[PDB]
């Protein structure tokens, strides 16, 4: 978030209603109504695949792109990465150091 | 007395027995809390019913 | 026997012939006398016969 | 080694100091239309300065010093007041604890008042805590029974129970502290990881505080004479304390000493569905939505409800004999037709 | 071994079930 | 050869009873299930013929 | 046939105090009385709150 | 229970011969791997086919490996049909592309 | 014949890299073996403190207790007092008075 | 890879593509917005009462104990067990009555069923022991066979001296490190091993499964199993007018034919048997919970030409109820003789577990 | 804890809250709710199963990983291959079975071929049987009728028979009629003042066989 | 709880008593097949503060009077040498008891001694409650409230109490004949 | 023959002085279920003897109207089977007919030294845990013998009751209208 406005655009969630692996729609269920209500600007597509891709991904407004692995990850797990997602702005990966801690 | 590391335990078994007794005690105070509840209820009961039968 | 004389006190009425019964096989087993031997078994048929 | 904890120590990371949440009250039912169907029948301020005095106010409220409680409460009480906007969880809490002190002080009808504008801000208030509300009226109780209305205390103390019997979740305080037995791996020692226990009186203040509620009530009712009161009110505490309870409850996993796989961890801590949302959400009770459109399969009435798709050509049924001889396909010959003639159309 | 060996084309000796002890 | 629980072989209600089966799988289709009948009313039925034969 | 002649409607059974029936059962049950069995209010009917038919 | 059916023998597992194992724990052939596909350790695993192991199954579809090889024109019979299962049936369609038109992903005919 | 890999500890003091001893207020080996063969000595001396209860044959170690029944069963069938078996197992004498005795 | 790894997250991008496709894709609307598949508990199988219907009086409720009647109706003829009801250390202690289906899919009376057989509690562990063992059975022992060095076929020699030449030193070079020999341990038929299976525990876990079964609301009772014609279309227009999703995609259906009420019988009706071959989801099973002794005539390896897994030589046959099969198949159908079958073979069994006090009422009560 | 309502706390997660896998119902779980038992693979074991053996027990080392160190055990191999080693003991001085001599050539306890070896019968079990109802007081009580009954196994039954011995009881209510072997006096002592009689049927093996296969 | 060996060496008991300080006092070891139930021990168990009534040590007892009735009626309760007796049935007809304890096929109670890894033969044993129906965590409370000290797991089929021995098992079987199991 | 509970022939050679014993009522419990299943036992060895071939496929349909066990198999099961299981059913018959004249002389003294009513108190073996066993719909308010306790009706406050309700447009679902409630995600 930058001046008022979240760098985070779109988020990509992509499930299968309907074969296996219950954790993306055990997020779907309970904590997604919740990052919706807390972040009602950014956008949410959700995708039923036969054999979804176990990931999240968000698309930012500079045209960046983020994806966090959840295969057999808990629902909480992947709250945590959306916000992680919501939170980062993805647009630059500098080190933690003296040389770095002034930008 | 139940501040950081109470004591000296001769023994660090006993220390980890000494805190499963803690959490023990714990437990037992809740249960027993509860317990007391059922009892006065039964005994409340009791006495209702005797003195509705009278 | 205090510590039995003290079990014996603090039975329950409905312990108490059990309890005298160990007494006197207890005295029995240490070698008292026999005639404390004899009294605590007539202890414990006083608590236990209900005609005697 | 023993560690003597001489040396400042940092705290290790442990799930029991998980952030939990406040159950809120629903956006439709309100304080008000509760108690009319009962009676039917920002700018800048040191808030870490004034947070300091009102730890100190309530640290003198808890040992007895009762006025100065009262005027260290009332100095934070005008900060939250310039502080916060109309109907703030803040404010009317600490009006709450306001009201209290003025009623160990022995200013009743002006106790009286504020817990009267306390719930009358409750109920402009859009979703407040379940917590504020039931410590509210337990205040409101207490006031009552103090000024001598005891019929008065009974029915608030019974409203409290009547709130969080219909709007509190019983298994949501203990949800990630179920499992945590789990986690001990040794049995020789360290083995109260595998009995560690969370009092609820600690989790749950809206239990401890709907606890005290039916406790003073089951008091007046014995002072007053009124047994079937007595009853009824100590029948809801025990099935509180059970509701709890059973939420708490879990079976043993492993009992001796394991060694290694440090990763099953991972499958310890976990959002473990608590005894009352699973019973509350039985896949059967709570069905789950399925639409065929984007499935591959369907009932038998329901063919036509499947994904579509473009030029589709029933073949046959994949029938893993087929890539066999002659007398294999001989043998699966009239299959499709039989198969047809059972998924037909009714 | 390997799928078409000569090893395993021409036969040899067949191992039996072992007999256990007393 | 050897000792083998002929007293047992045949005595259950029905033909698969009695009979050390280690060649099958978790599912059988339609055609493995007909076979596997076939085989055991065969075992029987082959067993019982050999042996009046040879006694005969 | 004599069940049938004397009981029209479904007894105590036919109440979801407890839970929701089973479509299902209700059809294969609707030959059994004259009222519509397996037309199912989308509220959980229950006996002494509504009378039903 | 007198010594409860062993989870390892169930059938499940398939696995190189390691240092540890009980006698009656059914490891890989010799000179033969454990997973199918993995001709190298940086093989990838192939998107549609799909290799029957174990049981026989129930429903085989044409591209799909069971006791076989995969020879192009038994596998692909038309390599401008998509074979899948629908109701339990084996059901064709046009194979598709997917491409980018207008920000959307849009279907057209693959073999065009 | 020690262990020649050396465990491994979680570092959470650097004073823990300089340290070689995992206990060092722990007595040394031959230290220690030492004040265990005292200790035990100490508490050896306190049961003999005491002198050598005689007990009877029910309370007896399994190689003794049966032995010396069967070798007077016989002369206990009978009962009559002053009947005594000069077994050849028991307990050793002590050597000067004791109270129990 | 495992979660606690590096290579758990080091895919950043290509795996969804940004544009989503304009046929299945769709927005989250909000909190009332019902996502289909969405569900609060983790459901490896999502399926509801349209995908897999229940076949009761009602649908599967905590409330209530079973999603059966709990008293006769007063509509209904009720017919009572074969055998006498008692309640031991597992059953429900709750009375268990199910409706009998006529093959014209319609509820002809109501029965009552046994506590003993549907009554008993399931336990994870014990269906685990039957999983387990039904799985480890069912694998096919024939082709676990593997050569062994004795088996490779080479000279008898040593093929180069240790010191002469700079190759390693080896002997027979028939072993393991080479791709053509073979292992010192290979696995055998002989020396795998075949799991033996009580009595009591077979029961145990059986009746814990039908009485998941019934309380999960998938046993249906019909009087019969039988078939105008032997042929396959009479077996699937009964199955299309008993509304029996037998197809290899659907729910399938698990029947255990015993017979009628008035004609029970151990053998399965000649029509419906020859009928019943359907290439799709459906097992006929004996009408038997219970299962014969098994026995080991090879303990010692005495016998060395066997060829077979160790252990009992008296496995279960395929054709008998299993916890695997009860899985597998969504519906499980039982006759009302498989029933009296069943209270028959049990009746005993239970009366040995009865305590002595209550077993000393038994003649008593009759 | 949130000081405010205004300003939460941030959902910014940690490694123990993260890296957490999807649960998988549990005992405890399909116990309380079987309608959650849909696979085969909920069917799991007892708990107190952890799995496979994963690691090598190399001796004075512990349970050490695959693929570690293994140039510190090889204790390990000898304990892997048979062969073995402990001579430290032998060196000087010689074993306890050498030193030890014999006191007899079949040895002590030596179960020679008719020595009379009796499994025990506890008289309390017995009274504990006819008390529960197991066996019949009014009837002659045999060998057969224990075995019928099923209060001994057939793995008791080894020739001789059995021994009545009187451990726990000291006395009989109610007479009984017994036929055993070799019963101890007090226990025969017992049976006659309650009233009952006892008759040491002391049979052959072939006899044994006919009264427990009439 | 004095101890004999001492008192008779400081002079406060007589020689005698050896035999005393030696054995234990002769006494019917409980078993399995033999009910000796123990006065003291339920004395114990009566004055320990438990949430359920206990029945009488009287009416535990089986009925010992005159053995001069000619036929041995098939009564419920009549004379045992071995202590048999059904179950009393609950203390109080005024009460629920959250769970129900079955009884064996030889009407044995279910308490059950193990040991931990019995092939090395470890002096270290355990108790194994394995036929309690209702709520197994309530018996664990009241078993929490016998053994403070102890380690106890429970299942849905068995509940263990880790360091009793034999006579834990006592103990157990007192309180549940007590109760009414 | 000691199988009968009269004696064996070593006890008459000893001249062991059993004939009058205590008649004491015997309900034989134990006795009439391996009865039950000796009979059953007799009637399954009868029905595999008397098993013949029937068979459904071509190939062994030429040995339809054969027995399944060979003659000299039949004989010999028939042999030993199945009149060795007929022999102990008679021995269980047997010793259940003594004991029910046994109870009958015991049942007519008592009814001639108390009375009807008396005796028939005296012999009834009810236990106050009996409904437990045999009705335990009038043992519920005594003891909670559930394998489910929490739907027990002592219990059963505990278990939640949702508000359900059947929804058209999703094809007769029915679904739970109680909110969910928000979970600890972070620390
Ligand atoms: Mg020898």
């Amino acid at each position: 978030s930058r001046n008022g406005e979240l760098c985070l655009k779109k988020v990509i969630i992509s499930y299968c209603p309907s074969n296996g692996a219950p954790n993306t729609r055990q997020f779907l269920a309970t904590h997604l109504p919740h990052f919706h209500a807390k972040y009602p600007s950014v956008s949410i597509d959700l995708r039923p695949r036969l054999w979804p891709e176990m990931a999240i991904t968000g698309v930012y407004r500079d045209g960046s792109e983020r994806s966090y692995n959840t295969k057999n990850l808990s629902p909480m797990g992947i709250f945590l990465r959306l916000n992680n997602l919501v939170s980062t702005a993805n647009d630059y990966d500098q080190p933690f150091c003296a040389s770095h801690l002034h930008f | 007395p139940s501040f950081g590391r109470v004591k000296a335990v001769p023994s660090p078994v006993i220390r980890s027995k000494m805190n499963f007794m803690k959490l023990r005690r714990m437990r037992l105070r809740d249960v027993l809390h509860r317990d007391a509840l059922e009892l006065r209820l039964l005994e409340l009961k009791r006495s209702a019913m005797k003195n509705x039968e009278q | 026997h205090y510590d039995h004389f003290l079990k014996y006190l603090n039975a329950d009425p409905s312990t108490v012939p059990x309890i005298a019964q160990t007494w006197a096989t207890t005295a029995k087993h240490m070698r008292s006398p026999n005639w404390i031997v004899q009294l605590l078994r007539g202890l414990h048929k006083y608590h236990a016969d209900a005609e005697c | 080694v023993t560690r003597l904890y001489t040396s400042y120590y940092t705290g290790v990371l442990y799930p029991n100091q998980l952030v939990q949440p406040k159950q809120r009250l629903p956006a439709d039912v309100s304080v008000s239309a509760i108690l009319q169907k009962r009676s039917e029948p920002r700018p800048y301020v040191p808030l870490g300065e004034v947070a300091k005095l009102e730890l100190q106010g309530d640290y003198y409220m808890e040992g007895g010093m009762f006025q100065e409680a009262l005027e260290h409460y009332g100095v934070v009480a005008k900060a939250y007041n310039y502080a916060y906007p109309e109907n703030h969880a803040q404010r009317i809490g600490i009006r709450i604890k306001l009201s209290a002190a003025f009623r160990q002080t022995g200013r009743l009808e002006s106790s009286l008042a504020n817990i009267e504008e306390v719930l009358r801000m409750l109920d402009a208030s859009t979703r407040p805590s379940l917590e504020l509300i039931c410590e509210a009226l337990l205040e409101l109780g207490i006031t009552r029974e103090a000024l001598g209305m005891k019929r008065e205390a009974t029915e608030a103390y019974e409203e409290a129970l009547e709130v969080v019997n219909s709007f509190h979740n019983w298994g949501e305080s203990h949800r990630m502290l179920r499992l945590l037995p789990r986690l001990g791996r040794r049995f020789n020692y360290n083995f109260e990881e595998k009995f560690v226990y969370f009092s609820p009186f600690d989790y749950d203040r809206t239990f401890a505080l709907v606890d005290q509620c039916l406790e003073r009530a089951e008091t007046i009712f014995n002072e007053i004479g009124d047994v079937e009161g007595a009853i009824r009110v100590l029948q809801q505490r025990k099935e509180m304390i059970d509701k709890k309870f059973f939420n708490m409850r879990d079976f043993a996993g492993r009992i001796h000493t394991m060694r290694g796989h440090w990763k099953r961890r991972a499958q310890h801590l976990t959002n473990a569905p608590t005894p009352d949302e699973l019973l509350r959400y039985s896949p059967t009770i709570h069905q789950v939505h399925r639409d065929f459109k984007y499935e591959l399969t369907a009932p038998i009435g329901r063919e036509k409800e499947v994904m579509p798709g473009v030029n589709r050509l029933v073949l046959d049924m994949g029938n893993p004999y087929r890539r066999r001889g002659r007398l294999s396909n001989k043998m699966l010959k009239d299959a499709d037709h039989k198969f047809a003639n059972y998924v037909r159309q009714k | 071994p390997k799928m078409g060996c000569e090893e395993i084309t021409r036969k040899a000796r067949r191992v039996q079930l072992q007999p256990t002890e007393y | 050869g050897g000792f083998t629980m002929k007293y047992k072989k045949g005595t259950g209600l029905w033909d698969e009873d009695h009979v050390n089966d280690y060649k099958t799988n978790r599912y059988l289709s339609a055609r493995a299930t007909m076979r596997w009948y076939q085989e055991m009313e065969r075992h029987q039925t082959r067993n019982s013929l050999n042996a009046r034969r040879a006694t005969q | 046939g004599e069940l049938q002649k004397k009981n029209p409607t479904p007894s105590e059974w036919y109440d979801e105090s407890k839970g929701p029936l089973n479509p299902n059962f209700l059809r294969s049950m609707r030959s059994h009385y004259e009222v519509d069995i397996a037309n199912l209010p989308d509220t959980p009917l229950i006996r002494g709150q509504r009378e039903f038919f | 229970m007198p010594r409860p059916a062993p989870r390892f023998a169930m059938g499940h597992m398939l696995p190189h011969r390691s240092n540890v194992g009980s006698q009656f724990l059914h490891t890989q052939r010799h000179g033969s791997r454990s997973t199918w596909y993995k001709k190298h350790y940086f093989s990838l695993r192939p998107f549609a086919i799909q290799r029957h192991h174990g049981t026989t199954p129930r429903i085989l579809l044409d591209r799909s490996l069971w006791k076989s090889l995969w020879i192009t024109k038994l596998q692909l019979p038309d390599i401008n049909r998509w074979e899948r299962v629908v109701n339990s049936r084996r059901v064709t369609e046009d194979r598709y592309a997917f491409v980018e038109e207008e920000g959307v992903m849009h279907k057209v005919n693959w073999g065009l | 014949a020690f262990r020649r890999l050396v465990k491994r500890h979680k570092i959470t003091n650097n004073q823990m890299l300089l340290m070689r001893r995992r206990e060092p207020y722990k007595p040394t080996m031959k230290d220690r073996q030492e004040i265990a063969d005292r200790a035990k000595l100490e508490e050896f001396e306190r049961k003999n403190a005491d002198g050598l209860m005689f007990v009877p044959e029910k309370a007896l170690p399994p190689w003794q207790k049966s032995l010396a029944h069967n070798a007077k069963a016989l002369g206990s069938r009978i009962n009559f007092r002053g009947f005594r078996v000069r077994v050849a197992d028991g307990q050793d004498e002590p050597g000067f008075p004791t109270p129990f005795r | 890879s495992s979660i606690f790894s590096p290579r758990y997250d080091w895919r950043t991008s290509g795996v969804h593509d940004i544009a989503p496709r304009d046929e299945g894709d769709f927005l989250y609307q909000g909190p009332q917005h019902v996502l289909p598949g969405a569900h609060p508990l983790p459901l490896h199988h999502p399926h509801n009462t349209i995908t897999r219907p229940v076949i009761s009086p009602y649908i599967p409720s905590p409330q209530r104990s079973h999603p059966y009647f709990t008293a006769p109706l007063p509509e209904l003829p009720h017919f009572s067990t074969t055998k006498p009801i008692v309640y031991t250390y597992g059953t429900m202690k709750e009375r268990i009555i199910a409706p009998v289906f006529n093959l014209k899919n319609e509820v002809i009376y109501t029965r009552e069923l046994d506590p003993f057989i549907f009554g008993m509690y399931p336990e994870v562990e014990e269906l685990s022991k039957n999983l387990t063992y039904w799985m480890v059975r069912c694998q096919n022992f024939a082709s676990k066979w593997d050569y062994e060095t004795r088996e490779i076929w080479r000279k008898a020699k040593k093929n180069w001296p240790n010191t002469g030449m700079g190759m390693p030193r080896v002997g027979n070079r028939k072993n393991h490190l080479y791709t053509w020999g073979g292992r010192t341990k290979p696995s055998k038929p002989w020396n795998m091993l075949m799991p033996t299976m009580d009595v009591k525990t077979w029961s145990k876990s059986n009746r814990m499964m039908l009485t998941l079964k019934m309380l999960q609301g998938r046993l249906q009772v019909v009087d019969r199993l039988t078939l105008e014609e032997p042929t396959q279309e009479c077996y699937l227009e009964l199955c299309r007018n008993m509304s029996w999703d037998v197809r290899h995609t659907g729910g399938g259906v698990l029947f255990m034919d015993g017979g009628s009420r008035i004609t029970p019988s151990s053998e399965f009706d000649r029509a419906f048997f020859f009928g019943s071959f359907f290439n799709g989801r459906n097992k006929i099973v004996r009408p038997t919970v219970l299962c014969d002794e098994q026995y080991d005539y090879n303990k010692t390896a005495a016998k060395q030409r066997m060829k077979g897994p160790k252990g009992a030589k008296n496995p279960i046959p395929i054709n008998r109820f299993n916890a695997y099969d009860a899985m597998k198949h969504d519906r499980l159908v039982i006759t009302e003789g498989a029933l009296m079958q069943l209270e028959d073979e049990l009746y005993e069994h239970k009366l040995q577990i009865l305590p002595p006090h209550i077993r000393n009422q038994l003649p008593e009560y009759g | 804890k949130e000081f405010d309502e205004d300003h939460p706390l941030p959902v910014v997660g940690s490694r123990l809250n993260g890296r957490t896998t999807q649960h998988k119902w549990n005992h405890w779980d399909q116990y309380l709710n079987p309608q959650i038992t849909q696979s085969i693979k909920d069917l799991t074991p007892t708990p107190e199963y952890v799995g496979m053996r994963c690691g090598h027990n190399m001796i004075k080392m512990g349970w050490m990983k695959i693929g570690g160190s293994w140039k510190y055990s090889r204790g390990y191999n000898d304990r892997r291959r048979v062969f073995a080693r402990g001579q430290w003991q032998e060196r000087k001085m010689t074993p306890r079975f050498m030193l030890a001599p014999r006191v007899s050539a079949g040895g002590p306890r030596n179960r020679y071929e008719g020595k009379l070896v009796f499994s025990p019968l506890r008289l309390s079990k017995l009274l504990w049987a006819i008390d529960t109802g197991r066996i019949n007081p009014n009837e002659v009580i045999t060998l057969y009728h224990l075995r019928q009954a099923n209060v001994v196994g057939e793995r008791e039954i080894v020739w001789p028979g059995f021994v009545l011995i009187s451990n726990g009881v000291r006395r009989v209510p109610y007479p009984i009629h017994i036929e055993l072997q070799n019963a101890s006096a007090e226990s025969i002592r017992l049976i006659e003042e309650a009233g009952g009689s006892f008759t040491c049927v002391y049979m052959t093996h072939e006899g044994l066989y006919q009264e427990l296969h009439p | 709880p004095t101890d004999v060996a001492a008192n008779i060496s400081a002079g406060a008991m007589p020689p005698e008593a050896n035999v005393a300080a030696a054995l234990p006092v002769p006494r019917i070891q409980y078993s399995k097949w033999n009910r000796a139930l123990r006065s003291d021990v339920y004395d114990e168990l009566l004055k320990l503060p438990l949430r359920y009534k206990l029945h009488d040590f009287a009416k535990l007892c089986p009925p010992q009077r005159c053995q001069e009735e000619p036929e041995a009626v098939g009564v419920v309760g009549r004379d045992s040498a071995v202590g048999y007796l059904p179950p009393l049935g609950p203390a109080d007809p005024l009460d629920t008891i959250p769970f129900f304890v079955h009884r064996s096929s030889n009407g044995v109670l279910p308490g059950k001694v193990f040991s931990m890894h019995p092939r090395n033969l470890m002096p270290a044993f355990y108790l194994r409650i394995q036929q309690v129906e209702g709520d197994m965590f309530r018996f664990e409370e009241e078993l929490l409230k016998i053994f403070p000290t102890k380690k106890i797991f429970v299942r849905s089929h068995s509940i263990y109490v880790y360091n009793v021995a034999l006579d834990g098992r006592m103990v157990l079987h007192h309180w549940l004949l007590g109760l009414g199991f | 023959s000691g199988a009968f509970g009269c004696g064996s022939y070593r006890s008459v050679v000893a001249g062991t002085q059993n004939v009058p014993r205590r008649m004491t009522f015997y309900p034989s419990a134990y006795e009439l279920i391996q009865l039950h299943k000796a009979h059953r036992e007799v009637i399954r060895h009868f029905y595999v003897r008397d098993k013949i071939f029937d068979n459904k496929f071509p190939g062994n349909a030429l040995a339809n109207g054969l027995f399944k066990f060979v003659p000299n198999r039949r004989e010999n099961y028939h042999m030993r089977e199945l009149m060795e299981s007929i022999r102990r059913r008679s021995i269980w018959m047997h010793r259940i007919k003594q004991q029910r004249e046994i109870n009958a002389k015991v049942v007519e003294n008592m009814e001639v030294k108390y009375g009807k009513k008396a005796a028939a108190s005296m012999l009834c073996f009810t236990t106050p845990d009996s409904n437990a066993y045999f009705a335990p719909h009038r043992y519920q308010d005594v003891a909670n013998s559930w394998p489910n306790y929490w739907q027990h009706p002592s219990v059963n406050h505990v278990v939640p009751k949702p508000r359900w309700r059947r929804h058209r447009e999703l094809g007769g679902i029915t679904r739970v209208e109680d909110p969910f409630a928000v979970q600890a995600s972070d620390y």
